[PDB]
């Protein structure tokens, strides 16, 4: 629902590179595979952490009590 | 920029305005907008036997809206009806014309029960909700709809399939049981079912309202055909091989000394059961048994028994062809011989019988005040409506919730009509839609209805089926399919005479089996001289949209017939028309389809694409790719991967696997767990398995783009080393990483509801 | 091949409709029942060919024409719509005559003539 | 295969005109199905033997069939060479329509492409009529285990 | 609510009909590793491929591997999808083998394994059949009042 | 040969499906002599031996007139004349001939007279005539001359009767067999039915792998014995 | 490209003429047209549209006398019963000087054999020991209005043209 | 369609196969299986 | 014999005419055929 903190197969911390991954794609736009390498995700186990991450916390947070 | 590999963009154009739950949604929209009227008009008036002046008639009906209100009524939203265990329903406002005192009075907006409405249909509040109104009503916009919420539990009415109703089907075996069904069904004006059996080389006529079966020559003489040479010309023709087979049936008519229609009708007049009410003669009964008793969709209205005699003669020609060649039989499992009964058809069976039993139980209480004292004290007759209006509500709700189908008037006792919607995956909620039930699940055979047929190419999914006790008896519909809407046929009949058939009352019965005869829904109508010019001019009226689509015409040759079907419950499939060796959809149309204009159903109106029935695919020759178009082709596939349904599109590269493997995935994609919905944390369900960090597949499919699977996925991308390791992975066990599980690989979550009701008592 | 076989048989029925119409001339009281479509174009105002094409009786006379083409064929046009024609019922075996009924008091069954054959005209869809 | 496709097409043209002599147990249609099924069954043997004799040592499914682990030499052949005839109930694919098996083939066709002979391997990937013909024989054995 | 993690005995599956159970959980310094240091999350036996003939799982791994090295999701749609001969073009572009077989070291003994290991990302899905909801056992308990059997 | 082949041996099925009957010939080399004995066990209907079946209705005599040939009789070498066919018609008695009325016209023709409605029974006798059995055994549906794999000729009769086939000349009755175990019991006793149960199960299972020890079959033969 | 045009003309509607289809008598005998069943005693039933033609058949050729006179009260004439159902778009066409003339055929009768004398031998042989239902009850309760016979009417050949001329 | 005494004895849920030949037993468990090469074959 | 009479087309069942000459005559129609000498073929 939200980004994993670490890569599953290495334990490399990838949770701090989701907020910055979306900025490399939205502004100053890159082709999703040099935006990975610019964040420094060499190993393919670590690239698949945020490339195939579907972010469901943004949709779940639309349905709370307005509070 | 556009080429041969771009015609698959019609598949997002088809599914955009249609969807995948349209076979539930359109049927329920048809019921609450057309079929509610055709139930009220079938029994409009209430006749009080005591004082035959206090009548009561229903003018019209509408659900969910008062006529004086300019706005639709407020409904409790569908998620609140899940939580509070209510039934998501809408009030049925009838308005009524009745007599009170000494004058007649119209009363407006009588509520007779409440109708449990389907989600995402017209009367549902989710209809045209812009995904920010879904969030206010706590609803997932990726939910399919198409189901009912009855007592909190969400229930789906499955797609039933029956055998084709008003058509003829030829069976045979050794020991010579060549029987011919025709399950006649005009709605319940009559629901009847004739046979034709050969015993001892002698053709009979069994019917379940006859004491003992009638031979076949003295039942055509019961109709107008009595010349006894034309009986040898309606069932044999000039074929000398068939004249030997039928000649035994001729002399049996002389052996009973039956020679006129007067004497022929009097034979069957003394063979009937259920003589009840009129004490009419055996002539008046035998002429009634041909009227509306044997083949009930062919009601006769006058002296002319011609086309009904031609019906039974063309039944018994198919028997004699089956006696001569035993391979001229009909497949019971062929997909063209099926009809898919959808949810509007079932509820129109259900809501009618409760409105029968409403009006019966209202008539036997409208006289319990008339024949009692206070004669001068009149009563408004609208205070006992709510005495029985809680049987409309409670009988609709019970039959959907229990799934039981107890129709006293129609005489059907079906079980397993509904099911609880599956909330195991996102795929389970969409795989429980598009699912088809069958009639074979009471008696057992081997290798019959469980083998898939080649006639479900593109109509049914060729891998989504359970394994075990239901393999091939539960089945699933593909992506680009459509179920036909039943429409009127007497405009289509009157188009046939203009196009050049000449009527069955105009044609000689001698030369009837020399020309192709047209068959509007199995009933013989005329006889064309030039058939392929007639068929070509009927497609051309359909491709110009004069006559409707979902009206299929196909020219058989061994039967030498031209059939025209227009009834509902057939499965269509869109194809691209090709002409003179060239696909008609050019790259200018795909250029227009992409940039906003000229959607799907502009490809229908402009003559580019076409729905084909299963039967009309006989009269065709279909290319798969544009490089394969030879000049004798007549259609082209829009996209070949729609041979698989919604669930079997999750498989990556299915054409490289073995075929039993792609079937096990369909059962196991529904069992895998991941994300369900966007209100999955706002819902309180019985058992809800979720995944903490679900990932979308690295290798995906067009078919899971379309069904929005990669926004609620169920699984994670594992790094997989295909190797043999530790000896703990021998026969399907798999070796797992500890540090992956510690970081959240494969980590799930279970949720379970527990309801107590603090009931108050009578004490 | 089958559309070519129905083409030549229509070409065979076009000489066969021309003989049986010219031979039938001025043989008195000898008819031919022949089938028109149920709805006709209007004649107080001329419905144009594509308008009668879409939606698919008391009349005066000279409402049409049976045109003989130079090649081998025939085509009825009525008003301005153009139809096609063929001897298309069957080679009839049952023998046919025409009887006039009289209503109430001059009650008579006048035997007019005998049917030669039956030709059909369809709109050229 | 093209030799087998040419021999099977020089055998149906001797059948559309009635010319084929029969074995003493069959008629002319059934003796076609033995000459045309027994000739497609020998090109799984020809092309299969070219496969298995060509895969090198330290091929993985060749070891797992020399062992007697999971694997046959037919399973390896179908993944590499021709998958072959999809036999349904002993016969070929039945005519699921009026006078052909599938609308993508011409009416009255007894060609091996049309009656069930899949030619693509599982590595090659099955063609859309090859996919359905293999899927029918799959369920026919998937309900023969229940 | 209940949180639960993979135990010995939960069912995982790929999307190719190969159901499987968890047989052992291994400490991650015992798993094999490549030159970059990647260890598998799942190890799958080579004996589930030849009898079952799932060659489309052998193409899901390369298309999965070449796509994640390229940064693009690939397609494995029926009668089409991405092609093996240019998924193997992306895969040599980096410096991986074309066939998806890597030279893994052994985590237990440190040495090179004597075979190249077919290695990359497969999409696994976890099924609802979990061994916590299936392990049960009875010594003595309630009896049916008619038959007085368990 | 399936598991319903086992399931029809396991219970004493009186009527089994496909009850083929082997037969060993004394002429294993002459192909024509194989065709002689094949026609002697095969039943021959009247349709395959006649030209036509007609009836003539002269002024007081009405008769079914059947013409047969002899060019069929020498091709399929039956020992059948025109006289015992007329015997075999009267032998049938499923059609109520009052058999003293049959006449025989010279060398090619048999006139079945009839005299007392007269037309109803003569119509029913018109179609019930050309399918009666004139030569052969009635329960034998068909027979196939089969070449054994050494070249010998042992025909596969496919009917019910074994006493009739084993007594037919040319067929040696010591070495002919039957699938039907209850029908072997009626002619050959119980001990040749025990020895035939264990041989039809050592042959049904052995066509499917299933290398059961034979002593598990011999005990199954003896419970049924 | 045409050659000639035939003036397709129409007639009026004040006639309500019918057409007959004898289901038993063939059209041809020796490639010539067969001869018409000559003399008739026709009758009609309005509101039920039944045609009954009484064609007398010849004696002394193939007609027995003891059979007809003993139990069928000595009949020598055959009644042909048919129903006139309407069929639109039907037009008779006589052609005078290369001009056809459409006349609207109102109903078509499918004339089949009928046996009145079995109904006579039904009632008179039981008295010794002694929706569409309405459409037959209206039929048998109505007197069949007899029509005199007229053959060779040439006045209709001019009656169309005098109302074509406008 | 009530059960009589014969209906309590018939079927594979009745007495003769369902209470006398087959019956739920005590001191038993049922669990998913899983491999282990390290423990002996017995 | 499957031969139908003229004028009503029913089946000409033959009969023993008054214990004399065989004649084929229709029932419910006084047609007859006295001195036939007729036959049929059926291969
Ligand atoms: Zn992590
Ligand atoms: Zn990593
Ligand atoms: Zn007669």
């Amino acid at each position: 629902m939200i980004v994993p903190v670490r890569c599953f197969s290495c334990g490399k911390v990838v949770g701090d590179k989701w907020e910055s991954y979306l900025n490399l794609l939205q502004e100053d736009e890159l082709d999703e595979g040099t935006a990975l390498s610019r964040l420094g995700l060499k190993r393919y186990c670590c690239r698949r952490m945020i490339l195939t991450h579907v972010d469901l916390i943004e949709k779940f947070l639309r349905y709370n009590p307005l509070e | 920029i556009n080429t041969a590999q771009d015609k698959w963009h019609l598949l997002p154009a088809f599914l955009k305005v249609k969807g995948l739950v349209k076979q539930h949604l359109d049927s329920f929209n048809y019921f609450v907008d057309t079929d509610l009227k055709k139930i009220i008009k079938a029994n409009q008036l209430i006749l009080s036997d005591v004082d035959p002046e206090f009548y009561l008639k229903y003018v019209d009906i509408r659900v969910g809206k008062k006529s004086s209100s300019s706005t639709k009524d407020y409904l409790t939203p569908p998620h609140e009806c899940r939580l509070r265990d209510m039934t998501y329903s809408a009030p049925i406002y009838v308005d009524i014309e009745y007599t009170r005192g000494r004058n007649i009075i119209m009363h407006k907006d009588v509520e007779i029960g409440r109708m449990p409405i389907m989600l995402r249909s017209n009367k549902c509040i989710l209809y045209d909700a812009d995904e920010s109104k879904m969030a206010k009503l706590n609803e997932c916009p990726l939910d399919p709809g198409g189901y009912f919420i009855v007592n909190g539990t969400e229930k789906v009415i499955l797609v039933q399939e029956q055998l084709s109703k008003n058509r003829i089907i030829v069976e045979a075996d050794e020991k010579k049981g060549i029987v011919q069904a025709s399950v006649t069904s005009s709605t319940h004006e009559r629901k009847s079912k004739t046979y034709v059996i050969t015993k001892n080389g002698k053709i009979y006529l069994k019917h379940n309202s006859i004491a003992e079966e009638i031979p076949i020559a003295i039942v055509l003489k019961a109709c107008g055909i009595l010349s006894d040479l034309e009986i040898m010309q309606l069932v044999c023709g000039n074929d000398s091989s068939y004249q030997d087979i039928f000649a035994v049936n001729l002399e049996e008519s002389s052996k009973l000394d039956i020679y006129t229609q007067q004497q022929a009708l009097e034979y069957i007049g003394a063979k009937v059961k259920t003589m009840r009410r009129q004490k009419l003669t055996i002539l008046q009964e035998g002429i009634e048994a041909i009227a509306t008793t044997v083949i009930a969709h062919l009601t006769v209205e006058a002296l002319d028994f011609r086309e009904k005699a031609l019906y039974i003669a063309m039944m018994t020609r198919r028997v004699v062809m089956a006696m001569y060649n035993p391979k001229m039989i009909d497949d019971r499992d062929y997909v063209g011989n099926k009809r898919l009964e959808l949810a509007g058809q079932l509820i129109s069976l259900l809501f009618e019988d409760l409105f029968k039993k409403f009006n019966n139980d209202f008539k036997l209480s409208i006289d319990k005040v008339l024949k009692k004292p206070n004669r001068a004290m009149e009563y408004d007759a609208l205070l006992s409506i709510n005495v029985h209006s809680n049987n409309i509500t409670s009988g609709l709700n019970r039959a959907i919730s229990t799934g039981n189908w107890s129709l006293k008037r129609f005489k059907m006792e079906r079980a397993g009509v509904t099911h609880v919607l599956s909330r195991l995956s996102y795929i389970s909620a969409l795989g429980m839609m598009t699912r088809i039930s069958s009639q074979f699940e009471k008696s057992r055979k081997v290798s019959g209805p469980r083998a898939l047929q080649p006639s479900q190419f593109g109509m049914l999914c060729t891998a989504d089926t359970p394994e075990g006790e239901a393999c091939g008896l539960v089945k699933n519909l593909a992506l680009m399919t459509h179920i036909t809407t039943d429409d009127e046929e007497e405009p289509i009949k009157k188009l046939c005479y203009v196009l050049g058939v000449e009527d069955i009352t105009l044609i000689d019965s001698a030369s009837l089996h020399l020309n192709y005869g047209v068959y509007l829904n199995g009933t013989l109508i005329g006889s064309i001289r030039f058939p392929t010019k007639f068929v070509t001019q009927f497609r051309h009226l359909r491709r110009t949209g004069k006559v409707s689509e979902f009206i299929s015409i196909y020219s058989n040759s061994h039967q030498m017939a031209v059939h025209i079907a227009t009834d509902g419950g057939r499965i269509c499939r869109p194809l691209i028309i090709v002409s003179d060796g060239q696909s008609r959809v050019k790259d200018i149309h795909l250029r227009k389809l992409l940039d906003g204009e000229l959607d799907f159903d502009d490809f229908l109106k402009l003559g580019l694409v076409e729905y084909l029935d299963v039967n009309e695919e006989n009269d065709s020759y279909i290319a798969l790719y544009e490089k394969d178009i030879v000049p004798s082709m007549t259609h082209l596939e829009i996209e070949p991967f729609t041979i698989l349904g919604a669930v079997a599109g999750l498989i990556p590269y299915p054409h490289h696997n073995q075929s039993p493997r792609n079937t096990y995935q369909c059962a196991m994609g529904k069992q895998a767990i991941g994300a369900i919905a966007y209100n999955q944390f706002k819902r309180i369900d019985t058992l809800l398995y979720l995944m903490t960090y679900p990932q979308q597949p690295m290798v995906k499919t067009k078919t899971i783009e379309l069904i929005d699977y990669d926004k609620l996925p169920a699984g994670q991308n594992a790094t997989v080393a295909v190797m043999s390791y530790s000896g703990y992975d021998i026969e399907d066990a798999l070796v797992l990483n500890k540090s992956s599980i510690d970081r959240g690989f494969g980590r799930c979550e279970t949720r379970r509801k527990t309801t107590t009701v603090l009931k108050r008592y009578a004490n | 091949k089958e559309a070519a076989a129905e083409l030549e048989l229509l070409n065979a029925d076009h000489q066969h409709i021309l003989r049986k119409l010219k031979k039938m001339n001025n043989k008195p009281e000898r008819f031919m029942v022949f089938q028109l479509p149920t709805r006709l174009p209007a004649f107080e105002r001329p419905a144009v060919k594509e308008e009668k094409e879409d939606m698919e009786r008391e009349l005066a006379g000279k409402v049409g024409s049976i045109r003989v083409h130079k090649s081998g064929k025939l085509s009825v046009k009525i008003g301005n719509v153009v139809m096609d024609i063929g001897k298309g019922a069957e080679t009839t075996f049952l023998q046919d005559v025409i009887a006039l009924s009289i209503a109430d008091d001059a009650s008579s069954a006048e035997l007019l003539g005998r049917v030669d054959g039956k030709i059909v005209v369809t709109p050229q869809i | 295969v093209e030799i087998a496709y040419h021999k099977c097409d020089e055998l149906i043209t001797l059948f559309n005109k009635g010319e084929l002599e029969t074995q003493p147990g069959c008629n002319e249609e059934q003796t076609l199905e033995a000459k045309i099924g027994g000739l497609l069954s020998k090109v799984r043997e020809e092309v299969g033997d070219v496969c298995i004799n060509e895969l090198d040592n330290w091929n993985a499914p060749l070891i797992m069939a020399t062992c007697g682990s999971k694997g046959s030499t037919l399973n390896v052949s179908q993944m590499v060479a021709v998958v072959g005839q999809q036999i349904i109930s002993g016969n070929r694919v039945p005519d699921g329509f009026q006078d052909r098996s599938l609308p993508h083939f011409p009416k009255n066709s007894k060609t091996p492409q049309s009656k069930g002979f899949v030619r693509n391997s599982f590595f090659s990937g099955l063609s859309p009529p090859e996919f359905l013909f293999h899927a029918i024989s799959g369920r026919e054995g998937l309900v023969d285990t229940a | 609510r209940q949180n639960r993690r993979p135990e010995l005995g939960d069912k995982f599956s790929s999307r190719h009909g190969q159901k499987g159970v968890c047989g052992i959980i291994v400490k991650q310094e015992d798993m094999p590793f490549n030159d970059q240091g990647i260890v598998p999350d799942i190890i799958m036996n080579p004996h589930g491929f030849p009898s079952r003939m799932t060659v489309g799982k052998m193409i899901e791994l390369i298309s999965g591997k070449a796509g994640v090295l390229n940064g693009t999701l690939e397609y494995g749609t029926c009668f089409g999808g991405s092609k093996l001969e240019d998924m193997s073009k992306i895969l040599v572009d980096q410096g991986f083998n074309y066939s998806g077989k890597d030279m893994l070291y052994s985590g237990i003994t440190g040495e090179c394994l004597q075979a190249y290991i077919f290695f990359g990302p497969i999409y696994y899905q976890k099924l609802k059949h979990m061994v916590l909801d299936k392990m049960h056992a009875r010594a003595r308990g309630p009896r049916a009042v008619l038959t007085r059997q368990p | 040969l399936g598991v319903p082949r086992i399931k029809e041996i396991i219970n004493a099925s009186k009527v089994i499906s496909t009850p083929i009957i082997n037969a060993v010939l004394v002429n294993d080399n002459d192909e024509r002599a194989a065709r002689v004995v094949k026609g002697r066990v095969e039943k021959t209907l009247l349709s395959d031996v006649a030209f036509y079946v007609q009836d003539v209705y002269k002024d007081n005599l009405s008769f079914i007139q059947v013409r047969i040939d002899l060019g069929t009789i020498d091709k399929l070498q039956l020992e059948l004349t025109i006289e015992d066919i007329a015997v075999a018609i009267t032998r049938a008695s499923k059609l109520k001939i009052q058999a003293s009325d049959v006449n025989i016209i010279g060398k090619d023709r048999i006139a079945i007279n009839v005299f007392p409605d007269v037309f109803y029974r003569m119509q029913q006798l018109r179609r019930a005539l050309p399918d009666v059995v004139v030569k052969g055994l009635p329960d034998i549906s068909r027979a196939v001359i089969n070449i054994r794999d050494d070249g010998k000729r042992e025909l596969l009769v496919e009917g019910y009767g074994l006493r009739d086939v084993m007594c037919t000349d040319g067929v040696i009755g010591s070495r002919t067999t039957t699938n039907h175990v209850l029908e072997v019991f009626s002619v050959l006793g119980i001990e040749a039915a025990r020895y035939s149960i264990i041989r039809e199960i050592n042959y049904t299972m052995s066509n499917h792998g299933m290398s059961v020890d034979p002593r598990h079959i011999q005990l199954l033969g003896d419970v049924m014995t | 490209p045409v050659i000639e045009e035939f003036p397709l003309k129409i007639s009026g509607e004040e006639e309500s003429l019918h057409v007959f289809q004898y289901a038993n008598r063939p059209r041809l005998v020796g490639r010539k047209p067969a001869e018409h069943p000559f003399i008739s005693a026709a009758r009609y039933k309005p509101k039920s549209h039944l045609w009954e033609i009484d064609i007398p058949l010849d004696e002394q050729a193939f007609y027995n006398k003891d059979k007809a006179e003993s139990e069928w009260n000595g009949v020598n004439v055959q009644t042909l019963k048919g129903v006139g159902v309407e069929n639109n778009g039907q037009y008779a066409a006589f052609v005078k000087d290369m001009q056809v003339y459409l006349v609207p055929i109102e109903r078509v009768a499918q004339l089949k054999p009928f046996f009145k004398y079995i109904d006579d031998a039904n009632v008179t042989r039981k008295q010794e020991d002694a929706g569409s239902l309405l459409a037959h009850k209206v039929a048998d309760e109505e007197a069949n209005i007899e029509l005199t016979w007229a053959e060779g009417t040439f006045e209709q050949f001019k009656d169309t043209i005098v109302k074509e001329a406008e | 369609p009530i059960r009589g005494f014969c209906q309590r004895l018939k079927g594979k849920q009745g007495r003769f196969r369902g209470n006398l030949s087959g019956k739920r037993v005590d001191f038993s468990g049922r669990t998913v299986i899983s491999p282990d090469p390290n423990l002996s074959i017995d | 014999m499957l031969s139908f009479c003229p004028s009503c087309n029913n089946m000409l069942l033959i009969t023993s005419g008054d214990s004399g000459v065989y004649t084929l005559a229709c029932r419910s129609c006084p047609y007859e055929f006295p001195i036939e000498g007729i036959e049929i073929y059926d291969r």
